[PDB]
């Protein structure tokens, strides 16, 4: 969506339109700092065409 | 104060007041007091016959 070349968007930007952000507590920390990664994950999308 | 309400909020508030004050008083005292006492000498503390 942001083509090759330009930048890329953004993820809860604090405005009138926002929402809270993600937290992690202390053992899901080092889950992530050992070598486990984070996955995204899409349910379904909604287009035309 | 920073705080999340439908997204971000800020306030900064500043604040200066002046006062001032005056008084009196009156305070009474009354009171009483008692002493005995004895004394002697010594070297020549009774006489006889």
């Amino acid at each position: 969506y942001p083509k090759k070349g330009l930048s890329p968007l953004a993820l809860n930007t604090m405005d009138q339109f926002s929402s809270r952000l993600i937290p992690i507590n202390y053992d899901q920390l080092k889950k992530l700092d050992a070598g486990k990664q984070i996955k995204l994950e899409t349910t379904q999308v909604s287009g035309n065409f | 104060n920073v705080g999340y309400q439908n997204g971000f909020t800020a306030n900064v508030t500043t604040n200066y007041s002046h006062t001032t004050d005056n008084s009196t008083a009156v305070q009474d005292s009354n009171g009483e007091s008692w002493n005995t006492g004895l004394s002697i000498n010594k070297g020549e503390s009774a006489y006889i016959n």
